[PDB]
């Protein structure tokens, strides 16, 4: 069985945005085949009927899921759910080239991290206790706006 | 064989490190116009802040601010006055659309009995593209018709408005209304709503009061009412300027209002009314002084 | 042999702030004994310019590339008069928020000021990255005279940010006299430093009216007014004689050619303003 990668990474895109889906393969958007026989499928400027679950084969490889959102700022984020010490990478992105500005973190209600311009969050060892919902605020054109909230897991296993 | 001014407004400089001055003067230099009679009017963001008259010459007219108010980013006209002007402001950054979605005079609703609630949208980019304006009723039911004017603004922003006339019974049972801004620049669409207030009501109190220079003051002290929502004027109708009125503050709430009316109307006789929801007889209580 | 007082005038911004194609700068050299006046245009501490003429005033213009403005040049206007010299300076006004920092500093109460006799500016800087010792901040009185003793406050916010006070004691004097003050924020984020002054407001004073009002209300309570009007600085204070929370009072707002109201439920209404005679204060009662 293969498994679907993301570049970037963000199961979570605005639309009009990019992704590319890397796994003489077959390729099944929401159940339908895609007319895709390349190993790796190109999504260039994202509709919203590009949302929904995505698998590859050559043995049927399981699901990834692609949600796509316009509005103007997307808590975009490496993985829903982790491994402890997997790498988590969090981003508070903005709509287009814009620029979001004053951005801070909220993990489960706290402020985990303001900075005047906008930053990311970067975890090479996955702390089990990262677990969190997790929303971002920021400042787009002298104008206030929180993320949508996205829900984050970790998982400790003997 | 005149020839108009010429207008250009001089500011203070900055600190040779580039901070500013405690008080930033405004300088307006009226220059090679016709010998006659001029009048400056000085705008903060729109509204008169002082006037002048003078009587092929030049004038000057100048204006103080404090650092704070300057660096409030308020935009400061001189209008010399047919009108010729000038405007600045700190030097500057874009702001995206804001809307704001007003409730009914409870004048407006009870009394005139034409309630009309109105959709502002500001800041827009002129240059974006156009901005559509959509009502629509929570119900279901089709809106009536929306006047639609705009206003493009002194700082070089986009001033949208439309003005929806709402039916008295539909407001007054609890109907919502929706104003809906969309734009080629909004990555979504701005939405804002309004519907007849919750809570519990309780009518006003008020309180003609008259003062001991030979003008008049008039003021007002209606207070402890139960929606914000209020409605003041004089009459004698006396127009809804020549009076001014504070915002609510809690206490019920409270407000103030200031009718200077002058001793040749002391010559004629007046009324302070509260047009309030809760008001009890044909929703208004009012009183007097002499 | 009076001095000449010098000052540059720039041109203005775009009603949206923006900058003209080229940058006039006014040289005001004004109210000096009649002599010989020559103004020196400085570029950053090389001549660009000279002028020269002979209790009148003199101006000297020089203008700017908007692009030379913005290339943060420091111009200097020189005034040589009577042998001896005098100046201003100036450059592009740095960005005011940094970073999106802001920096807002108070003028006293005009209580604090003539009744408690006891008078504290108060500069507040705000949005701050959190740090450690690396935030430092600093008063300045304009005239050159000493400054001491000067709160600080490194506090730090429930969204993530630092905010830091410094509140600084201020002679009624000093300030009456029309002094200004110098607050000056400095830290390693910021490629420079913030500053942010406040002086006597500018303009004509004039004393306030007051009128103590009332009409008994229904365990029944009374309720008291006042009208504080045609005083002529925003800068008034008002208080019952009784705590500064048990009344309420507006915002001012301009009259015929200001006011406040004032909300007194339970005598003495008091107004404490600047140009008020004698004590500086007017005050009226109620019955
Ligand atoms: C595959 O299946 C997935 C679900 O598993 C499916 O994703 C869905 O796409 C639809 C659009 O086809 C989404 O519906 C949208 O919701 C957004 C919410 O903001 C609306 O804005 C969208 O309306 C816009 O588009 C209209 C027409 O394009 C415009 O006229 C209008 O102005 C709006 O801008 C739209 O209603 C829905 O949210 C998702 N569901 C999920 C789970 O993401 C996808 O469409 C399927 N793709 C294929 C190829 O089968
Ligand atoms: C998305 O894909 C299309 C085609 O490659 C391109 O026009 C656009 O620039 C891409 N966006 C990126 C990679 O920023
Ligand atoms: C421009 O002016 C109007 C008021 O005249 C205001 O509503 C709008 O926000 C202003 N834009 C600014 C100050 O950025
Ligand atoms: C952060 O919170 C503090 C405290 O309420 C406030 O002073 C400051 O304005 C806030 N900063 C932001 C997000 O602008």
């Amino acid at each position: 069985k293969p498994k679907v990668s993301l570049n970037p990474p963000w199961n979570r895109i605005f639309k009009g945005e990019n992704v590319t889906l890397t796994c003489s393969t077959k390729w099944f958007h929401n159940g339908s085949l895609s007319e895709e026989t390349n190993s790796s499928l190109n999504i260039v400027n994202a509709k919203f009927e590009d949302s929904g679950e995505y698998k590859c084969q050559h043995a049927e490889s399981e699901p990834v899921y692609l949600e796509v959102f316009s509005d103007w700022l997307l808590l975009q984020a490496s993985a829903e759910v982790v491994m402890e010490g997997q790498p988590l990478f969090l981003r508070c992105h903005g709509w287009r080239n814009w620029d979001v500005y004053k951005v801070i973190y909220y993990k489960d209600g706290e402020a985990l991290k303001y900075w005047y311009e906008n930053h990311a969050i970067s975890i090479t060892n996955a702390a089990a206790e990262d677990s969190g919902t997790y929303y971002c605020t920021g400042k787009v054109w002298q104008l206030d706006y929180e993320s949508e909230p996205l829900n984050i897991t970790v998982i400790k296993a003997p | 064989d005149f020839t108009p001014p010429t207008v250009k407004i001089l500011q203070s400089s900055c600190d040779g490190g580039g901070h500013f001055p405690p008080t930033i003067q405004l300088l307006c230099l009226v220059s090679g116009y016709t010998p006659g009679t001029i009048q400056i009017t000085w705008l903060e963001d729109g509204q008169v802040m002082d006037v002048d008259l003078s009587t092929l010459a030049s004038t000057q007219s100048e204006l103080t601010l404090s650092q704070k108010h300057w660096l409030s980013d308020r935009t400061y006209t001189c209008q010399v006055t047919h009108t010729f002007e000038d405007s600045t402001k700190k030097c500057a950054n874009p702001r995206g659309v804001s809307a704001y979605l007003s409730r009914p005079s409870p004048f407006d609703l009870f009394i005139r009995k034409s309630p009309t609630i109105t959709c502002l949208v500001v800041d827009l980019a002129p240059s974006k593209g156009t901005v559509q304006l959509t009502w629509s009723r929570a119900s279901g039911k089709p809106v009536n018709h929306s006047t639609r004017k705009e206003e493009k603004q002194r700082n070089g922003t986009l001033t949208v408005t439309s003005t929806l006339p709402v039916g008295t019974r539909d407001w007054i049972e609890g109907e919502t209304y929706q104003c809906r801004v969309t734009h080629p620049h909004l990555p979504r669409a701005l939405m804002r709503s309004t519907t007849k207030t919750s809570g519990p009501r309780a009518a006003p109190e008020v309180y003609a009061f008259a003062t001991p220079r030979d003008k008049r003051t008039l003021a007002c002290l209606i207070q402890n009412f139960m929606p914000e929502d209020i409605s003041v004027q004089w009459l004698h109708q006396l127009p809804d300027a020549r009076h001014s009125t504070t915002q609510p503050r809690k206490t019920g709430f409270f407000v103030f209002s200031r009718l200077e009316v002058t001793r040749a109307e002391w010559e004629q006789k007046f009324i302070c009314r509260a047009v309030h929801e809760a008001a009890s007889p044909s929703q208004t209580v009012q009183r007097a002084v002499s």
